């Protein structure tokens, strides 16, 4: 078998939200052994609820579990921006095994936009001594996770050897990205300045470096 | 505290076998069940097994029954998982997690109550050969940011620390970029007080386990 959850769920601060987990009678229906886990991007899951309605350590009353027939339910009240995470249901089976749900990506609304912090790094002397050059553009602390990057040699746009990561959620519910302009030492020195520009909803923030 | 520490990342070609160890501390392994699960990157959780360290008894879903071998070494407080017939579908992060209390009178084996997890072990299966990374210092630009550039490596992941774990505050390791060449590169910055430059020694400790590459890089201000 497999447990079934809503693939994604959107909520908004203050008001409640409810994730469902629909199983069979041979697992969710035959045991009071339903557990809910919360996962942030880079971390291992964290036990929220266990045995249908019991709280794990470090869990507020905001989280509450329940069961009706073959369907478990995870209710969250007084929503916060930190609750933005993936939620998994899980149950024991009659086969003495453990079954998991596909996971529910919860999205808390009303999050204030955040300006991208850009830090630009010129090629190190060492890397240049390895006969290659790489400009490193590091973007952080932005929201929503939609960003644009434009590289600039002197004053002409560059699209050759760019490679940009897709934005990924940090700990603080904000996003991070990076771009890597890869060029040759000769190209690095054949210009007076290079510039990494970042567009984040209308507004842009850019940094510059120069070989001298 | 109660802690589970798993073995380093691994790169395996299809058809081969992998063995992940999970090392317990802060409690006795044989007092609780050990569960093993995995998570294909960007996908969901998949429970693979439970084991009783005292009896040796194991259970796994039908999907893994022939391929998986769970064992323990209580003398070292270690749990082991061997996965065989490795396929591209098997590339995932593997977690061991501590289960319920092992009791003579009650059966907690299948209780899905994991109150302690291991950090995870990324095992990737592919025909591509491992590539160690090249590490370069990113010289410091009342605070400043200095960093480390980790370039051209395969597979994921690399682990970056600073001052051999002594520096923990202000560190930001960015997610790696997959270049068209099929390789990975990432960066890791520290934001330190500008005053501390020139007297405090900053070193990034980069480790790429699949290629067994351990590089310590002293990052120091530009030659000015």
């Amino acid at each position: 078998p497999v447990l079934t959850q809503p693939a994604s769920v959107s909520g908004s601060p203050g008001q409640s939200i409810t994730i469902s987990c629909t199983g069979s009678s041979s697992d969710v229906g035959s045991y009071n052994l339903v557990s809910w886990y919360q996962q942030h991007p880079g971390k291992a899951p964290k036990l929220m609820i266990y045995e249908v309605n019991k709280w794990a350590s470090g869990v507020s009353d905001r989280f509450a579990g329940s069961k009706s027939g073959n369907t478990a339910s995870l209710t969250i009240s007084r929503l916060q921006a930190e609750d933005e995470a993936n939620y998994f249901c899980s149950s024991s089976t009659n086969s003495a095994t453990v079954i998991f749900g596909g996971g529910t990506k919860l999205t808390v609304l009303g999050q204030p936009k955040g300006a991208p912090s850009v830090t630009l790094f010129p090629p190190s002397s060492e890397e240049l001594q390895a006969n290659k050059a790489t400009l490193v553009c590091l973007i952080s602390d932005f929201y929503p996770g939609a960003v644009t990057v434009a590289w600039k040699a002197d004053s002409s746009p560059v699209k050759a050897g760019v490679e940009t990561t897709t934005p990924s959620k940090q700990s603080n519910n904000k996003y991070a990205a990076s771009s890597y302009l890869s060029l040759t030492p000769e190209q690095w020195k054949s210009h007076r300045s290079y510039s990494c520009q970042v567009t984040h909803e209308g507004s842009t923030v850019e940094k510059t470096v120069a070989p001298t | 505290q109660v802690q589970l520490v798993q073995s380093g990342a691994e790169l395996k070609k299809p058809g081969a076998s992998v063995k992940v160890s999970c090392k317990a501390s802060g409690y006795t392994l044989s007092d609780y069940y050990v569960h093993w699960l995995r998570q294909a990157p960007g996908q969901g959780l998949e429970w693979v097994a439970w084991i009783n360290p005292t009896s040796g008894r194991t259970i796994s879903p039908r999907k893994f029954q022939g391929r998986v071998t769970m064992t323990t070494d209580t003398s070292m407080n270690v749990a082991y998982m061997e996965l065989r017939g490795l396929r591209s579908d098997d590339t995932a992060v593997y977690f061991c997690a501590r289960g319920g209390w092992i009791s003579l009178y009650v059966d907690y084996s299948y209780y899905p109550n994991f109150d302690s997890w291991g950090q995870g072990t990324l095992v990737s299966v592919s025909g591509a050969s491992t590539k160690g990374p090249s590490v370069f210092p990113l010289a410091p630009s009342g605070t400043a940011a200095l960093g480390c550039l980790v370039k051209d490596y395969f597979p994921e992941p690399v682990t970056v620390s600073w001052n051999s774990g002594a520096l923990t505050s202000g560190v930001h390791t960015f997610p790696a970029v997959l270049q068209s060449s099929g390789l990975y590169s990432l960066s890791s910055v520290v934001t330190v007080p500008s005053s501390s430059l020139g007297t405090q020694t900053y070193i990034c400790n980069v480790n790429h386990k699949p290629s067994n590459t351990k590089v310590d890089k002293r990052v120091e201000p530009k030659s000015c």
